[PDB]
């Protein structure tokens, strides 16, 4: 419901329990994400909340608060 | 020397985002699909001399996409039934 | 044809009638073989007119549209009135093409069938 | 209005996006007669035919010269058929096919019986399937072809090719097999399967459709009576313009299916398995046609008993499928199925771009309108009711 | 590096714009099989091959139960010609063509001749036009067949075609008419010119390759044994699958050429008439092949003494031609060209895309390297030195 | 209701502008010279309906100008040796 | 292929020689029906070897290309030399395919027939 | 050479003689131009000139001087 759907998203995207999808987790230490499914998890999110998230940008969603932070900052 | 990471993965994202934009569901559904199922079986791959031959054909078949994206969507029609 | 499709995605009339009944008469016609069995159920009151009919039958969209067309046609008709309709008013009404013409014949073939079953209980 | 999902890939199968991308500039541009041989517009035609020709002989295991182009499988069968019994008729007079072939290969056969030939049409087993060991007692000393298709267009099951070559090949009879369903789908090499001629259909591997080819082996040489006369084109063996943009595709499609045949399998067999077993789960009386042991798994045929098939096409709206077609039924019947089973038969076909969702679509609504179908049925009706139907005197 | 132009329309024709955009639809969505009845893809894909069989019945007056689709011209004359002779076999074994047919029709009829028929292979006069009287007195009692083309591929003549079908009309001859090179140029009607059947190629009208029509008259009907067996589509003669977006480009070619033919002509016949006459009024010893009173403005034969033609060909780097081509020349041979000539002989194609300057930069190469190739030329040599040419001993 | 002379005069702009972006000389020529032709050809015609038969005509072909212009882009070629 | 065309788009020793001169031979083979007719001349110093020589050729370019390097390759040898040229060198030098093969034959002739006609004035 | 060649543009396009294209004269009513030859026109000089006409001053360019007023205006 609220903008804590991103968590969500990680969820689905990689397999992991919406326990164990925590705010300090990154996608690949933490929840066992490669190079080709963050590639994927950044399009999810894309599709998701109708934004657009260039390279730039995309390089710095690499934990789970990194990406709430940046939709709550798009709208 | 180009990077054969940075390219691949500028390639994965191209490459995902352009066959999404197939309007025929049949085409969209099997790019995105082939996309995701390909670069996954070939990520192990360790020959540079096989990479590369791999990214020229990636580099091809996003051409193929664009292209047929394109005109898919000039000659686009009604969506199917489960698409409601 | 959106008249003959009309008979499977909005059903009337089918089911079964009580066989053991002196004012039901029933009609089954076809062949499993022919991929074409019509059974064509028909209640009759004590004057004479159809006052209920069901069907069930196995075939194409045609066949099943043509017994349920007569079906409801014999509704509201008597014994007499109910000889008279003919396969070439079942095709018309549904607007069947050259290679479905034999529905309609088996679909009048199903009336005067139970028509004749009821008949054959009317003799005492 | 929403279209229908289509699951009817046995019939025609759209064009892979991969195809038409390499027809198109043929469509535009290159436009010259492959033919013409004093200008560029003829040179790059030409090149364009002869790579396409590689790329077709690539996946089957042949040399590009064994290849010939043709408008369609129904020509090459018919090349293959009428061409070997016609050029050996002085000698040899008798040929072999199965009850199961497609129509085209049939009725050239029927063809060629009026022409005083004399044609055997082998019985299959319960399962689809030929026994090898009748086709060996049927081979006369006059035998002078043997045809059977590689995977049947209406049940799916795959005859025993490589087994039907030894047979030919050590009696010195020349083997065809009709390979329009099998072609890109499963393996298939000449030689390992002693194939003399094979014949392949474009549309059918969604490459474009008014497009075919003819293997015809080398060595050892196989001679084949031409039929279509012209200025001899195709080494005299298939006169008429060589049409560059459909052969373009049909090559593409070739090398395609080569790349994406295995994956192709794998997820048409799980897709395939999902479609049966959910139906069968849910469903009384359903019966498979042909043996799964030797089976595509992108061609089901199912019978859903005392329920009539054309009805059973309409109430499924939204899905193009087919029932008893060629691309009653002969085939059905000739595997033993019972006349009113025959009439409850659909083919369910799964191709390269269907998807989970599809198959899923398509098993529910199966489920859905069998029983509303079965409660119509007057049929099922009795059989509820304890009544044995091969009891009833019917017509 | 720069492309040349292109100036062979007789050999094959760039897709019309119109037709490719006419076609695409079928081969993107609507990529169902004409012949599947049970769904929406085969509704929508019949509906197009029943368009386009009236779009081409209306170009040339038939109704369109008379169109048959083929393959290309080649699979319709086999048709016309083999079909006809064979289903009249039991009565009449006769048939009649002329010696400048295209190949196809030519070695058709040496395929009948092989299979005990007799062909009558008629002379043309020194125009390139039959002799009337002669196609009368060779009319014999079993005759079964007359086939004579429209226009011919080679010079482009016209042949007397309404006065051919009085005659075979009037004796109860079959006539067919190879219109490959006639269809949408000049104008066609099966009724007042008394034709039986019509041969039709679809990429000699800025159609596809690889299609093509049969028109076979129904009233009085006309009869014909098929050739092609299978499933029996197109009313079983002509089996296979119908390739919907093929002959949809035919039906839009033969609907864009019925609105075009006139602006075509009037503007092909000046560039025709620019292109004739620059190169005969700058170049001594320049014959047309053909009488310019019957015929085609679009096709060109010229040629040019003491030069070879496939030299002067190579010598036009920059243009698309061909020399003595099927779309030694036995056209040529057959108007008594001599056979020196006949090695000189040059085809020039105008179409609906040829441009002022297309013909204006052939017209002046084409001066200037007959002028270099003279220079070359020992031929040439001698006869600058007052030597009679027809008094050495050659070989 | 509709103009048919400021409608015709837009298409026969419109028209003439699309086809000048054909990248095929033989195509690029032909149309110019084809639209320019036919809308001299039909200059006089009076009968109402006759004119909105021919505007919608031209209608129907600016869509396969448009469409036939961007495939043509899409798989463009070498130009003639006579545009050099 | 590149090689053949060469020889016409850039000429070389086309032209003619003196026939009435004891030094030269001329030979002209081939036939205006045959589509291929070759004209080679050749001139000779005191010494025998060849100084010079032209060519005019009716023909296709297969044909123009072998009578011009046969031009070429005759000048500086002697005539004994010349006799050594053969056609299967001419067809390798410019690539030939096979159904082209013919033109280095006539090539051939073409030599031998001007060092015929040369040897025959060199008798007294 | 100079922006005058405004003038030999009208010129080739109605087939008028470079002696009668004067400044005040009007396509339509001094030089025989339909609406046909003016929608021409107008494209001629937007080729000529690498310039864009939209249709507002398109409609404001029925006379020579006019045309060479536009253009001298716009680069
Ligand atoms: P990440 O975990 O930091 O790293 C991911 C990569 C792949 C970059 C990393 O694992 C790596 O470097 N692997 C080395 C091997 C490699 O690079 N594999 C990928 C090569 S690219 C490839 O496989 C192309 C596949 C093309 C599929 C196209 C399908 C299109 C179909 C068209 C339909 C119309
Ligand atoms: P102007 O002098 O003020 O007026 C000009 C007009 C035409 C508007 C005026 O003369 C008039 O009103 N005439 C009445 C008749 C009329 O309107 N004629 C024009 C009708 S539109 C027409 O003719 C369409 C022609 C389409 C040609 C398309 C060719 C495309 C080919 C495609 C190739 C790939
Ligand atoms: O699988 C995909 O990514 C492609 N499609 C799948 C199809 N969609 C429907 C639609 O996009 O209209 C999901 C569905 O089938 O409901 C979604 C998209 O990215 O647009
Ligand atoms: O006739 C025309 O308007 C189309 N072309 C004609 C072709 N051009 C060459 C080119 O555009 O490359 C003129 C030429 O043939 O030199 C010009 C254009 O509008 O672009
Ligand atoms: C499709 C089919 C054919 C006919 O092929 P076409 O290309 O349509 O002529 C022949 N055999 C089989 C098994 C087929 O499925
Ligand atoms: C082109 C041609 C043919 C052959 O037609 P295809 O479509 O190539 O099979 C037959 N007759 C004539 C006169 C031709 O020009």
């Amino acid at each position: 419901t609220i903008e804590e759907r991103v968590k969500k998203i990680i969820g689905e995207q990689l397999g992991v329990k919406q326990e164990e999808v925590t705010n300090n987790a990154s996608f690949v230490e933490d929840l066992g994400a490669d190079s080709l499914d963050t590639v994927e998890l950044v399009m999810a999110l894309e599709e998701e909340f109708d934004t657009e998230i260039p390279d730039e940008e995309a390089e710095k969603i690499t934990t789970v608060q990194a990406a709430i932070d940046y939709i709550n900052g798009h709208q | 020397a180009a990077s054969s990471r940075a390219q691949v993965l500028a390639l994965y994202r191209a490459m995902l985002r352009e066959s999404k934009r197939f309007s025929a569901y049949n085409y969209r559904t099997y790019a995105v699909r082939r996309i995701r199922d390909a670069f996954r079986e070939n990520k192990n791959v360790k020959d540079p001399v096989e990479i590369q031959t791999l990214v020229n054909k990636a580099k091809r078949d996003l051409g193929v996409i664009r292209r047929q994206v394109h005109i898919g969507q000039l000659y686009s029609t009604d969506k199917l039934i489960i698409e409601n | 044809h959106k008249k003959v499709v009309d008979h499977y995605e909005n059903p009337r009339n089918v089911g079964s009638l009580d066989k053991t009944s002196k004012n039901v008469g029933t009609g089954l016609v076809g062949a499993p073989a022919c991929g074409d069995v019509m059974k064509l159920q028909i209640q009759v009151d004590e004057k004479g007119k159809i006052v209920d009919a069901r069907f069930k039958t196995f075939g194409c969209g045609s066949a099943i549209a043509s017994s349920s067309l007569a079906t409801e046609w014999v509704k509201g008709k008597t014994v007499e009135e109910a000889l008279t309709i003919k396969n070439t008013d079942i095709a018309k009404e549904l607007c069947l093409p050259p290679v479905k013409l034999h529905c309609s014949m088996l679909a009048e073939d199903a009336i005067k069938a139970a028509l004749a079953d009821y008949k054959l209980k009317q003799e005492p | 209005s929403l279209r229908p999902l289509y699951m009817d890939v046995q019939a025609t199968t759209p064009l892979d996006p991969r195809v038409l991308d390499a027809m198109l500039p043929y469509l535009i541009n290159y436009y010259g007669n492959p033919h013409s041989r004093t200008h560029a517009y003829g040179w790059e035609s030409e090149a364009a035919m002869e790579r396409a020709r590689q790329q077709v002989a690539s996946l089957i295991g042949a040399d590009p010269r064994e290849i010939i182009f043709t408008s369609g499988a129904t020509e090459s069968n018919n090349i293959a058929i009428k061409g070997v019994a016609r050029f050996y008729r002085s000698r040899k007079k008798h040929l072999i096919t199965t009850q199961t072939e497609h129509k085209c290969v049939l009725d050239s056969c029927r063809s060629l019986e009026a022409e005083g030939f004399q044609v055997t049409y082998l019985p299959v087993q319960k399962s689809g399937i030929i026994d090898l060991k009748e086709l060996e007692a049927a081979i006369q000393p006059d035998t002078s072809l043997v045809s059977v298709m590689t995977v049947n267009n209406e049940i799916g099951v795959k005859q025993p090719i490589a087994e039907i070559g030894r047979i030919c090949s050590s009696r010195k009879v020349y083997f065809h097999t009709d390979a329009a369903q099998a072609v890109g789908k499963i393996p298939l090499d000449v030689n390992d399967m002693k194939i003399d001629l094979m014949s392949i259909s474009g549309h059918k591997i969604y490459g474009p459709k008014g497009v075919g080819a003819i293997y015809i082996r080398r060595r050892p040489r196989v001679r084949v009576e031409a039929l279509q006369s012209g200025g001899g084109q195709e080494r005299g063996m298939r006169s008429g313009t060589v049409p560059t943009p459909l052969v373009v595709g049909l090559g593409a499609a070739c090398e395609v299916a080569q790349q994406e045949m295995e994956y192709d399998h794998k997820r048409i067999s799980k897709l395939s398995e999902r479609l049966i077993q959910n139906i069968m789960k849910s469903l009384p009386d359903v019966v498979m046609n042909g043996d799964p042991k030797h089976h595509y798994p992108g061609c089901i045929n199912l019978s859903f008993a005392y329920v009539e098939g054309e009805s059973l096409l309409m109430a499924l709206k939204d899905v193009a499928l087919s029932s008893g077609s060629a691309c009653p039924s002969y085939v059905l019947r000739a595997i033993g199925t019972d006349e009113d089973l025959a009439h409850s038969s659909i083919r369910f076909g799964i191709g390269r771009f269907t998807t989970e969702e599809e198959v899923d679509y398509t098993v529910e609504k199966c489920i859905q309108h069998v029983k509303r179908l079965r409660e119509m049925s007057p049929l099922w009706e009795m059989v509820q009711d304890g009544i044995d139907l091969k009891s009833i005197k019917w017509t």
